[PDB]
């Protein structure tokens, strides 16, 4: 079974360095850009870096640039995040992430279970912090972007991810419309332009945690503030 | 005994196709005329639609 | 004794069966569409082309979202392309690389292929594991794969050259019907636009409509003098257009169970190897061994336009779904995407 | 009629070399399926014919200070500049077409072998490997391109070394040994072991389609060996000579300017000989037309 | 103008092309050989010293890897897929010489080795195979030996008037073989003397493989 | 139209000796 194993975090000094790694199995590693995703303690999920299948092309965030290196090992299906002079920025739990990039594919589908690491531009906005949820009720989420994600080519590139408390995030909705695979029908995405709305049809227990919507039109990737429900 | 049997299987299925019901060439013929005068506007091939609506520009 | 009163019990029927075509063959299409205006010229450009084979293409199939297309070619590479970028979505190594046809599956979560090794392979396009994957391996047949197209995620239905064609479950990985009838080797197949029926061009210069649901064979054409190559559905279901190797295609009417018109050339002397119509069936499109495809008219038999672009034989062609662009494949391993422009 | 008859003949392969050489490239471009794959033959002779064609683009601007007034009206930034791009270009050609007979030498008299270093990679970095080579023996051209104060008002492009009394003769001698002897003895040793290696044990050569493949592949060698003696002989032979004459007559100039033509000729025959010689070519060549 | 997507979208379409170009380049190394011949002409024997509707085996001599395909088992029509090997680097047809006296069990009428005459031709100067060298095997040399002690060749060939010894009949046999080759300047044909217990068959293919390379290499560098 | 006795070095004059 497809699975994300991260190792390496731990209590660091600032200005030291540490070593993360991410074990994959269960599918074909080298066919999938690996991406690392950081959350920081009570705070929203954070783009870190990006290295596509193959190793041809690379990003970072604007933050972690010049310290953080991103490398993997396809042979032994590894990837790594090689951190030099961490901040108190850098306290984070570390999400390695796969995503494959084809005509119709579902990019960011599968993430680790993540390493707690301590250490001693489009802007996405959902204005709703918490909202107050019953079982069976009908619920919709709202997000906004400074950039229209609608492209020429037709796509508008926003994706919802669901964080239940414990876990590791899971994607709902991948290009603002399409149902990610083994998500129930109840979730939908809708939206056009800049504004667009998650709703959920008779929600239940599982479905409450933090919802958060990114957009994937163009690097740097950037996060909502996240969008919590709860009984 | 295999030439006895196949002949019979044979002459069983043109007994079946023979027994079938047949519209006559002008009614046939009228009805694939018509179904491409009903369908001719949608045939980008046919009539080639302009290149804003051609996704192979 | 009893087998020579049989013989010519069966020559009394087909006598029967020519003299009701006959009864019922009051008019021609020719006479029927001979007041309509003629198509003008078809003028089409070659819009993409489709580069990474390296050996000859066999087959090719349109997906059902007008976007995406499989090729095989004998390079034993399975390759789906991304139309609108000419991106390569997938490459699928083949076990064994003389396949001689490709399908898509209308839901676009398979692809199947065959050839010389009698096997009809599925492909599972929808993964966790991020790759693709054999499914199954259909075996049953004793000739070569010539034809195969899915009629859900779960059935399938192949030609082989062993002159049956063959119903699948492809759950089970068994053939739960099989279609015998033919005396030469079954060299392509067409489902009809509701899968309930399909035809099946042989090497018997005949042509045979089946009941899929019934299993057995329902019509049976004739006309042609050599070996069928292609054979294509009417859009409506109710004809179907033949390629055969005399250089002429004919069109065939299921309910006047009779041949309607001939699509021929003094200037065509090659064989045919693949027939599809247009979108709404008033351009018939034929593939050559002339290394061209001739776009007829259906209902005038005129020839309206030559898609002359390939250095080899054009093997296999295909129409979109929604009749936008038509993808010719050849043995000098490339793929054109043609349509007109106003 | 000398200040017509010699122009014609530059602007006549100037041209005629020009079409052959972009024939080839263009065909050669479109057999290409997915390109650098079991494509090294393609590869050198179009790497050649790019060469052969910058050689003639660049001809006009070398000898127009030869037919009209004998007057350099580029200045000396130029001078050095398209003197050293001219002498690459003979260079480069040169060392490719000598690396064209070794890789022939290798896909026939190690048919097997050398298949694990035939690659179209290998290709490329030998080809960039030699344009590396040509600029590094072009080196004393461009270090000594300086403008010549003729008599008279007149200036020209020209080679002035700092001890032209004993500069001239390692400076001529390196040129002849580097672009016309050593190439010259490595092409006629690579096609003479060719011609003894083209067949096998096995192969009737009693059959006529051996005795045909002889036939045919020693025509193509002994043409291409004898295109690029005749070409650069007479132009070396006169560089030879010309270190003991002193004040040159008008016989003199008038054959070394025809054998300056000659070496230009060259790039215009290389890529007639491989279409004409190239059964495979030529009917190809003839469908697309 | 491509997107954060489009634009990874098309650098895994060029890791797919550089997976195909690295196909082709191990392909293009590899010896693709089709076996042919009739029934009981020894092919299973060339299989078994060399080790569904194709069999295909693989073999590795002296750094050269060869394919060689067996079609024996496609009971269809043969002119629809045999251009599915046109391409293949050479032709091994097998012919027994000791059945040459002997009669079609399903015909009883034409000789065994008319057959494999009329095979061969149908083959050699097949539209698919102009320029396809061919390499003939002649098999089961020892049983032709002492069937010629009895059975003289005049009922095989009536036009044959020469000695009724092996080092003649079998010569015979062979140029008539070799002339049925309708293109004699297109192609070669590599005639080898095979038997039940030859144990140099092997190095015969890859000697006239080794020659169908060379002639190749000859083509792609343009001298030939 | 001139007076094409100078002394030549390859493709290039040079000064006569």
């Amino acid at each position: 079974d497809v699975q994300l194993v991260e190792s390496g975090g731990g209590l660091v000094q600032p200005g030291g360095s540490r070593k993360l790694s991410c074990s994959a199995s269960g599918f074909a590693f080298s066919s999938f850009g690996m991406h690392w995703v950081r959350q920081a303690p009570e705070k929203g999920l954070e783009w870190v870096a990006y290295i596509s299948s193959g190793s041809g092309t690379i990003y970072y965030a604007d933050t972690v640039k010049g310290r953080f290196t991103i490398s993997r090992d396809d042979p032994k299906n590894t990837l790594f995040l090689q951190m030099t002079s961490l901040r108190s920025e850098d306290t984070a739990m570390y999400y390695c992430v796969r995503s494959i990039y084809y005509y119709g594919s579902s990019p960011f589908d599968f993430w680790g279970q993540g390493t707690t690491l301590t250490v001693s531009d489009i802007v996405m906005t959902q204005a709703t912090s918490s909202v107050p949820v019953t079982p069976g009720e009908s619920v919709s989420i709202s997000c906004r972007s400074s950039k229209s994600l609608l492209h020429s080519n037709g796509n508008t590139y926003l994706y919802w991810f669901l964080q239940r408390p414990g876990q590791s995030p899971q994607l709902l909705i991948y290009r603002m419309s399409n149902l990610a695979s083994g998500v129930p029908d109840r979730f939908s995405g809708s939206g056009s332009g800049t504004a667009f709305t998650l709703t959920i049809s008779r929600l239940e227990a599982e479905d409450v945690g933090v919802y958060y919507c990114m957009q994937h039109l163009e690097y740097p990737l950037t996060f909502g503030a996240g969008t919590k429900l709860e009984l | 005994t295999a030439s006895i049997a196949q002949a019979r299987k044979l002459v069983e299925q043109l007994k079946m196709e023979a027994n079938i019901d047949r519209i006559k060439v002008s009614k046939a013929a009228a009805d694939l005329m018509a179904y491409c005068e009903a369908h001719a506007k949608e045939d980008p091939l046919l009539t080639p639609v302009p290149a804003s609506e051609n996704p192979f520009r | 004794s009893e087998l020579d009163q049989l013989r010519q019990e069966a020559e009394q029927l087909k006598n029967q069966i020519r003299d009701a075509r006959k009864a019922c063959a009051d008019a021609t299409l020719s006479q029927i569409t001979n007041n309509i205006d003629p198509v003008g010229r078809i003028q089409m450009r070659t819009r993409r082309t489709l580069r990474g084979h390296l050996a000859k293409i066999y087959a090719m199939h349109w997906g059902t979202d007008s976007r995406l297309l499989v090729s095989a070619s004998q390079d034993g590479k399975l390759i789906i392309w991304d139309s609108y970028t000419t991106n390569k979505v997938h490459a699928i190594p083949l076990r064994s690389s003389w396949v001689m046809t490709c399908a898509y599956a209308p839901s676009g979560n398979y692809v199947a292929c065959g050839g010389l090794d009698n096997i009809c392979s599925i492909y599972n396009l929808k993964t966790r594991e991020g790759n693709v994957r054999v499914s199954r391996e259909l075996a049953g047949h004793t000739g070569y794969l010539s034809c195969c197209r899915f009629l859900d995620d779960n059935q399938i239905v192949t030609s082989s050259g062993d002159t049956t064609c063959a119903l699948w479950d492809i759950e089970t990985g068994q053939q739960t019907t099989t279609f015998t009838g033919h005396t030469g080797d079954v060299m392509s197949l067409s489902l009809a636009p509701d899968t309930r029926l399909f035809v099946s061009g042989a090497c018997d210069a005949s042509a045979k409509l089946w009941d899929v649901r019934e299993g057995m064979c329902r019509q049976t054409f004739t006309g042609h003098e050599s070996d069928i190559n292609a054979i294509c559905f009417f859009p409506n279901g109710n004809a179907f257009a033949t390629g055969s190797d005399d250089a002429t295609c004919r069109l065939f009417d299921l309910r006047a169970d009779q041949e309607l018109m001939t699509y021929s050339h003094d200037n065509i002397i090659c064989g045919i190897t693949s027939v599809s119509f247009s979108k709404s069936g008033r351009l018939l499109l034929a593939g050559y061994d002339d290394f061209n495809c001739n776009v007829w008219d259906a209902l005038k038999a005129d020839r309206a336009g030559v898609l002359a672009g390939h250095d080899n034989r054009v093997s296999c062609l295909g129409v979109t779904d929604d009749g936008m662009a038509v993808a010719t494949g050849s043995w000098d391993s490339f793929l054109k995407i043609w349509n007109g422009s106003s | 009629y000398i200040n017509i008859i010699m122009p014609s003949v530059f602007g006549t392969i100037c041209l005629l070399g020009i079409i052959g050489n972009s024939t080839v490239i263009f065909a050669v471009v479109k057999k290409s399926k997915l390109h650098w794959c079991n494509n090294v033959p393609d590869i050198f002779i179009i790497n050649l014919s790019v060469v052969d064609l910058l050689f003639l683009l660049g001809m006009p601007f070398m000898i127009h200070q030869l037919m009209g007034n004998g007057v350099w009206h580029f200045g000396e930034t130029m001078c050095t500049l398209i003197t050293a791009m001219d002498a690459n270009s003979q260079f480069t050609s040169t060392y490719i077409l000598t690396a064209m007979a070794i890789d022939r030498y290798l896909a026939t008299v190690h048919p097997i072998s050398s298949t694990k270093f035939r690659k179209p990679s290998v290709a490329t970095l030998v080809i960039c490997l030699l344009w590396a080579l040509s600029f590094i023996s072009i080196t004393p051209v461009w270090l000594y391109a300086r403008l010549i104060p003729f008599p008279g008002g007149a200036v020209g492009c020209g080679i002035r070394l700092p001890n032209p009394d004993t500069d001239l003769y390692w400076f001529t001698l390196y040129q002849f040994f580097l672009a016309f002897a050593l190439p010259f003895v490595v092409i006629t040793a690579a096609y003479v072991r060719i011609l003894q290696r083209m067949t096998s044990s096995v192969a009737p050569a009693s059959q006529r389609s051996i005795r045909l493949r002889t036939k045919r592949v020693t025509r193509t060698a002994i043409a291409i060996c004898l295109v690029f003696f005749v070409c650069w002989a007479p132009y070396y032979v006169l560089q030879l000579t010309q270190l003991s004459i002193s004040r040159p007559t008008l016989t003199f100039v008038y054959l070394y300017n025809a054998a300056i033509s000659l070496g230009y000729a060259n790039s215009c025959l290389n890529p007639f000989v491989y279409i004409v010689l190239c059964e495979t070519f030529r009917k190809r060549l003839v469908l697309s037309v | 103008t491509l997107s954060a997507e489009d634009k990874a979208a098309v650098e895994r379409s060029k890791m797919i092309d550089r997976n195909l170009r690295e196909d082709g380049e191990k392909a293009a190394r590899e010896v693709k050989l089709l076996l042919l011949g009739a029934g009981e002409s020894g092919k299973n024997t060339i299989v078994k010293q060399m080790k569904t509707g194709i069999v295909e085996t693989h073999f590795t001599f002296k750094d050269l890897h060869f394919k060689m395909f067996d079609v024996g088992a496609q009971r269809s029509e043969r002119k629809k897929w045999i251009h599915c090997f046109e391409g293949v680097t050479a032709i091994i047809f097998c012919v027994a010489l000791s059945d040459y006296d002997l009669v079609l069990a399903e015909d009883e009428e034409m000789n065994r080795m008319h057959a494999s005459m009329k095979l061969f031709d149908s083959i050699c100067n097949n539209k698919w195979f102009t320029d396809t060298s061919i390499i003939l095997f002649l098999n089961k040399k020892d049983l032709f030996e002492e069937k010629i002690k009895k059975s003289p060749l005049t009922i095989c060939y009536p036009e044959y008037a020469g000695s009724n010894t092996y080092e003649e009949a079998a010569a015979y046999i062979q140029c008539q073989f070799e002339d049925l080759n309708k293109r004699k300047d297109t192609k070669e044909i590599y005639t080898h003397f095979t038997c039940s217990t030859d144990t140099k068959n092997v190095q015969f293919v890859f000697d006239a493989v080794t020659d169908v390379i060379i002639k190749n290499n000859l083509k792609d560098c343009g001298l030939f | 139209d001139f007076d094409m006795l100078r002394c030549m070095l390859g493709r290039v004059y040079r000064p006569c000796w």
